[PDB]
């Protein structure tokens, strides 16, 4: 009942249908009670002198009119309330992926893929199971259940009504105790099973091993016989599931047989009558679904107020740390100054800072080198402004970075990562993904200047050919090229290269540096290869080891006194 | 055919499976005799009273006193006296009148000052009458109390029986399909160890394994399904529509209209559902691929600003769900529930329609009880009606996983064979004309051969790197029988059980899997034979490579990840160490491409000069140091051969140690 106070947007903004809802469901709910009542009384006729063929289609109407109601009425706030459901479900899945849109790395660094696809999938169908199914349960629960009662109190007897009723909450009870009993079985056996999945799984991708080492018939075999048996014991769930249905009619046949016992000595005290005693017969039947309903209602907000607090978690207890609030700037001249500027992950406490004095201006192409881990790509995660702002000021032209505007200023970097993911489409929409409006020629002049194009009007089927989720004719170098050719395709104030040319050799990437510095007439261009072929042509080249500027300067400066770039340009060839 | 299969799984096991269904079939008799015990109670002993009475000497204790006189009905008579003083009890309203005198016929009885008239179409006829006490009443019902505690027993007798047995049933159903699982996947596991590596060369692990456990999880859905829903319901209604024919044939009759019901509403539920449901799967699936591709890819969308497109497909997909799942609503509101009420209510119509008619002419006095037991069988027999349409709309999901299993199973060309291991042997390999198409259009070695001398063959390396080298690992024993022929020890490595060419080999792979359990579980994998001299081994292992670790001080460590939990050099040593317990006789370890030559590789260089020790150690040389320290070589010009020499390759061509340098 707690989660309905916290969807309180969720009804507020859809009362008329829920309201509308609730109020055909109560109305059915009362209306149901009429059929077995009227059977009761045409009985009490037909035992009487007095039944008459008007009586019979007196009845018969009734029922067709009552009928056609319920089932209209019932068609009526199914679709209300299950379409509520629904579309809490769409509602949800749109404000968790408006989210995770506007959310940058660190949530995803702290929060992995899996709980957040998980959270998409069964926490969702858990508050729409709340909003739909357990506003259904509460009302058949309590509404249809004392509507239930208070008809058998009233309109037939309440000493017959006390008597058979004793049994059904024994049978609630029960339903709980079991269901809670079944749920813990059920994930002990499903423990076991995830083990059986995992040691299948080790034995098919090491079925080399297995088979080199003769472990084929002897070991495996084995682990898969004794798992199996171990997943055999989903008996021990059987044995609670198997009380499940014996239970429920043993107690609703004792119902039955105090209704029918008792109706049939009190109507021998002339108490009831035949047709009222048919008619508690079919309340009782009626009142079986409310008995397990509460039980279901209780599993039902219990895993749909968790499911909710764990969406909350990520949507409300989260917000990114970026706020252009006055934007006040234009296209800046790539005067881009770093005098300094200093910052860590939270993978240290401040004990691997990183601590860069730099600056840089349009046209002035930056190449970076240094050994692995040391700091490359972190200074240009920084320009990209992805996390929080560190310490010191980066500074466009002498407004500082925090007041740019943030689509403005990410619609001006061109950037190349050094993971080329592909989102799972054509190579024409690859490469449009950079400039998302209509197709022209732009964009066979762009994959010309990637210099892949003469590979891939041939190999790749063309153009119009899907590549990612696995695509066809994979290549490292070919998926770089595409996203140099998407980065292009963008048209960049400011271009970032995080090591796209090193999939293939210096010999084609050079032409192809030099090409796109040819193409770019002096906007800036930031290079960050291992290699030192393309950052050779850079007119400002910097070094860096352990997140530190070890030299400075332009490629003969280092070649003199840093022992590194010549060591490693003469390694590399 | 899928079920062809199922059945002959199931066949085995046929005495849980008959021992079920006739536990249920008395479970189902018990069950459904109460309400017959509950006509009987309403015809006869509640009833009685509308049935004839007749006047005699109070000598039985059967008979009755009514205002001093003694009356004993026709059923409990025991033929003292015929017409003597015959007597009827009609009913008025909510009055019950005493009519001594012999009725004529029956009709419409009414009450005017004091006398009865009952009127039958045109003719009418009066009589005097009295109307009765409550006292008076339960005394003429007391004749029917002695024998209403044994129906009421029977009825509880006979539903404590139908509980025991109904448990019996449901576990017995369950426990022969969680049998017949058992047994399909351990044939399933068999089948796939007798397999070729094709097979799992082709698709992924993920394939695999859902075929051995999901799909088999969805064949015990399908068997439980079959057997608690379909067969236990179907015996449920036969027992039933049984029970209704033994009480009214005629009303039966249209009681069995409901059958064609069933299959009509279900087929329609099929065949709309099936393409619903489909839809939203499919859709449900393009949804989470496209938050997979999104947080995967969050970081390009925002750099490029493609996230107002994103979120458009997003809904596209998103609103396409809710259109196909409201559809699916509106079927399952009109067709699930609210149409078993109304077929419930239109059931009581048929009721009150025949019963009636029964109360119009002479043949409704002594049918109320049944229709008191049509209502009490009929709710038993709406209620699985939705289960059953639902389970019989999800069968097809079933059937295609069971289908795809059942083509793993029915695969052919297995390779089963015995493994011999009576002698070791001494490792002179050598090939001859060997030309292995693992495409078969595409020639991926060229008529290779060379000859692996008694020990210290060493010769192997890539073509300049990634290229046509780990193929040759899978050429000895993995494929075979295309073309050529290689030798071990002079006799043919075809002839032989391929068991028996791996009952001495041992291999180190490039990415080599930590299995699950002790480290010394996952070097022995649990032999049998080599539970002390796995201590023995491990003995030399911490001699050789000593544990910088020994976080438990022996070989309890439980490997916790499958790879590089502790560090990416003991998987290595794992590896050799397993190399090495098994037997140094053939042995071939890995190209270490992928490994970053850091000092912990130099704890391992220190391994091949262990490992190197044994006999016929193949190596691919894509290391520096594997190169020069090789007493072999033997580069590959795409599976022909360049030519062989550790230093006749480095004289010829400079070229190939100069690059492999720049590269290592
Ligand atoms: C995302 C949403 O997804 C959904 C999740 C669950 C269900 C769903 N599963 C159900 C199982 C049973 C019932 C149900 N079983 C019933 C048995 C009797 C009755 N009666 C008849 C009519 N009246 C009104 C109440 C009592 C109702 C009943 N309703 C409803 C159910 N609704 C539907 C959509
Ligand atoms: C002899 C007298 O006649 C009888 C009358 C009724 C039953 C009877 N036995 C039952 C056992 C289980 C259920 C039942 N099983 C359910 C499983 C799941 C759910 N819901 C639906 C979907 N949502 C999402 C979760 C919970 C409801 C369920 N209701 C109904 C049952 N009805 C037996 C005899
Ligand atoms: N997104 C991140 N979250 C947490 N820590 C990070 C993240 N990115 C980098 N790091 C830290 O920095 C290290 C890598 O730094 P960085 O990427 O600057 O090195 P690099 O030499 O520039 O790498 P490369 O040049 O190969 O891209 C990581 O191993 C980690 O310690
Ligand atoms: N499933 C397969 N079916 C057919 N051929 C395959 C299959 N897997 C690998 N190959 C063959 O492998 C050959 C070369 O690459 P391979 O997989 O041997 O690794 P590699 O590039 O040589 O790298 P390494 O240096 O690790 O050996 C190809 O000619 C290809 O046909």
């Amino acid at each position: 009942f707690s989660v309905l106070k916290k969807l309180g947007w969720f009804f507020k903004a859809y009362w008329l249908r829920y309201t509308i809802a609730i109020v055909l469901l109560l109305a059915v709910n009362v209306i149901e009670m009429f059929p077995p009542k009227l059977l009761g009384n045409a009985i009490d006729d037909m035992k009487a002198g007095a039944f008459t063929a008007e009586g019979l289609l007196f009845y018969i109407g009734i029922f067709f009119v009552l009928t056609a109601a319920v089932y209209i009425m019932s068609y009526f706030w199914m679709h209300q309330l299950f379409g509520g459901a629904n579309l809490m479900e769409k509602i949800l899945r749109t404000k968790l992926m408006g989210h995770l849109l506007t959310m940058s790395p660190p949530f995803y660094e702290k929060n992995r893929t899996g709980d957040l696809m998980a959270r998409g999938t069964n926490d969702l169908q858990a508050v729409s199971l709340t909003t739909g199914f357990g506003i259904l349960t509460l009302v058949d629960s309590t509404m249809f259940m004392m509507t239930i009662f208070l008809t058998m109190g009233f309109l037939i007897s309440w000493k017959l009504t006390f008597a058979a009723i004793i049994p059904l909450p024994v049978m609630a009870i029960a339903i709980s105790l079991y269901g809670s009993k079944i749920h813990e079985r059920f994930t002990e056996a499903q423990n076991a099973f995830g083990a059986l999945n995992d040691r299948v799984l080790e034995s098919v991708s090491g079925v080399r091993v297995i088979r080199a080492y003769v472990q084929e018939t002897n070991d495996v075999r084995r682990f898969n016989e004794m798992t199996a048996d171990v997943y055999q014991k989903n008996m021990k769930v059987a044995f609670i599931d198997s009380l499940f249905e014996p239970t429920v009619k043993l107690l609703v046949g004792a119902s039955y047989l105090i209704g029918l016992g008792y109706g049939a000595f009190l109507v021998f005290r002339n108490e009831l009558t035949l047709g009222e005693l048919v008619s508690f017969n079919v309340y009782l039947g009626m009142m079986i679904w409310p008995m397990f309903a509460i039980g279901e209602l209780i599993n039902v907000m219990q895993r749909g107020n968790a499911s909710l607090d764990r969406v909350n978690e990520t949507l409300s207890y989260e917000t990114d740390v970026t706020d252009p609030k006055q934007p006040a700037d234009l296209k800046e001249p790539g005067d881009i100054v770093f005098s300094h500027v200093s910052f860590t992950y939270p993978s240290s406490t401040s004990d691997n800072l990183q601590d860069i004095s730099f600056t840089v201006r349009k046209g002035q192409t930056v190449g970076i080198a240094g050994k692995t881990g040391s700091g490359k790509t972190t200074i240009i995660k920084q320009l990209l402004r992805q996390y929080p702002p560190g310490e010191g000021s980066i500074t466009f032209s002498g407004v500082p970075i925090q007041q740019i505007p943030l689509d403005r200023l990410r619609g001006w970097i061109g950037y190349v990562p050094q993971d080329h993911l592909l989102f799972s489409r054509t190579v024409k929409e690859n490469i449009l993904y950079g400039k998302q409006d209509a197709t022209d020629k732009e964009v066979q002049q762009a994959i010309a200047e990637a210099h892949f194009e003469k590979d891939l009007h041939m190999l790749p089927s063309g153009l119009e050919t899907m590549v990612g989720e696995k695509g066809v004719a994979l290549s490292g170098g070919q998926k770089q090229r595409i996203s140099i050719a998407r980065a292009l395709m963008a048209n960049p104030e400011i271009l970032i290269l995080d090591q796209s040319l090193s999939a293939v050799d210096a010999k084609t990437e050079a032409a192809i540096i030099k090409n796109i510095r040819e193409n770019r007439k002096g906007k800036t261009t930031f290079i960050l290869t291992h290699r030192l072929s393309a950052v050779e042509h850079a007119d400002l080249i910097l070094v860096m080891d352990g997140g530190v500027i070890a030299e400075r300067g332009t490629h003969q400066e280092l070649l003199a006194n840093n022992g590194w770039y010549r060591e490693q340009y003469e390694r590399q060839q | 055919k899928i079920g062809k299969t199922l059945w002959r799984y199931a066949l085995l096991y046929r005495k849980l499976l008959i021992t079920a269904v006739l536990l249920l079939t008395v479970a189902v008799g018990a069950e459904l005799t109460g309400p017959f015990i509950g006509k009987k109670m309403i015809d006869d002993h509640i009833l009685g009273i509308e049935k004839t009475w007749y006047e005699a000497a109070e000598k039985d204790k059967n008979a009755v006193q009514f205002h001093g006189v003694s009356y004993v009905r026709e059923d409990r008579l025991q033929e003292p006296v015929s017409k003597a003083k015959e007597a009827h009890i009609y009913q008025v309203g909510m009055a019950f009148y005493f009519v001594d005198q012999a009725v004529s016929f029956d009709g419409n009885r009414t009450v005017s000052d004091g006398k009865l008239t009952i009127t039958n179409g045109d003719k009418s006829r009066a009589y005097a009458a009295e109307k009765l006490t409550k006292q008076e009443l339960f005394q003429f019902y007391q004749p029917e109390i002695k024998g209403m505690v044994l129906l009421i027993a029977l009825y509880g007798g006979l539903l404590v029986f139908s509980v025991f047995f109904q448990y019996g049933q449901h576990y017995l159903l369950q426990m022969s399909a969680n049998r017949i699982i058992q047994k399909m996947r351990q044939d399933v596991f068999s089948h796939i160890q007798k397999m070729p590596i094709r097979y799992f060369d082709n698709l992924p692990a993920g394939k695999v394994v859902a075929r051995i456990t999901n799909d088999t999880e969805a064949i015990r859905d399908l068997y439980v399904t079959v057997l608690s829903t379909f067969v236990t319901s179907g015996i449920y209604m036969f027992g039933i529509f049984t029970a209704l024919f033994l009480l009214d044939v005629k009303l039966a009759f249209v009681a069995l209209a409901i059958v064609p019901i069933i299959w009509l509403w279900s087929v329609i539920y099929r065949r709309y559902a099936s393409y619903y449901n489909q839809k939203i799967r499919s859709i449900n699936s393009d949804i989470n691929a496209k938050m997979n591709e999104s947080i995967q890819g969050m970081t390009i969308i925002q750099a490029f600003r493609h996230q107002k497109e994103t979120m458009r497909e997003f809904e596209e997909l998103n609103e396409s769900h809710f259109y196909f799942q409201n559809r699916m609503l509106n079927l399952n509101s009109l067709m699930s529930h609210n149409l078993v009420n109304v077929i419930r209510n239109l059931a009581f119509v048929a009721l009150i329609w025949h019963f009636g008619g029964a109360s119009l002419n002479a043949a409704g006095i002594v049918s109320i009880g049944v229709l008191y037991a049509f209502v009490d069988y009929l709710n038993r027999l709406f209620q699985p009606i939705t289960g059953i349409v639902n389970q019989f709309s999800k069968l097809e999901l079933a059937r295609v996983s069971a289908g795809r299993v059942f083509e793993l199973l029915e695969e052919k060309n297995t390779e089963e064979a015995g493994e011999p291991a009576k002698e070791r042997a001494l490792g002179r390999v050598e090939f001859r004309d060997v030309s292995f198409a693992y495409q078969e259009g595409e020639e991926v070695l060229k008529h290779i051969s060379f000859t692996a001398q008694k020990g210290e063959t060493v010769a192997l390396v890539g073509h300049t790197g990634s290229g046509k080298s780990s193929i040759l690992n899978l050429l000895f024993r993995f494929y075979d029988a295309q073309k050529g022929d290689v030798l071990i020890d002079g006799k043919s490595i075809y002839n032989m059980s391929r068991q028996e060419l791996r009952s001495h080999m041992g291999i180190v792979l490039q990415d080599p899997y930590l299995f699950s359990g002790t480290i010394g579980s996952n070097v022995s994998l649990d032999d049998e034979r080599m539970t002390e001299e796995e201590i023995k081994n491990a003995l030399r292992q911490v001699g050789a490579e000593p544990l910088l670790k020994k976080l438990p001080k022996g070989i309890n460590e439980p490997v916790i990840e499958k790879g590089s939990t502790l560090s990416s050099g003991e998987r290595q040593l794992i590896s050799f160490a397993r190399a090495l317990a098994f037997d140094p006789a053939i042995l071939i370890l890995d190209q270490a491409t992928a490994h970053i030559d850091t000092e912990t590789e130099a704890v391992i260089q220190k391994a091949l000069d262990v490992v190197k020790q044994g006999r016929t150690t193949f190596v691919i040389a894509h290391r520096l140091s594997t190169i020069r320290n090789a007493d072999q070589i033997l580069v590959l010009d795409k599976g022909e051969i360049v030519e062989r020499g550790n230093h006749e390759e480095l004289m010829a061509l400079e070229g190939q140690y100069y690059q492999m340098y720049e590269l290592q």
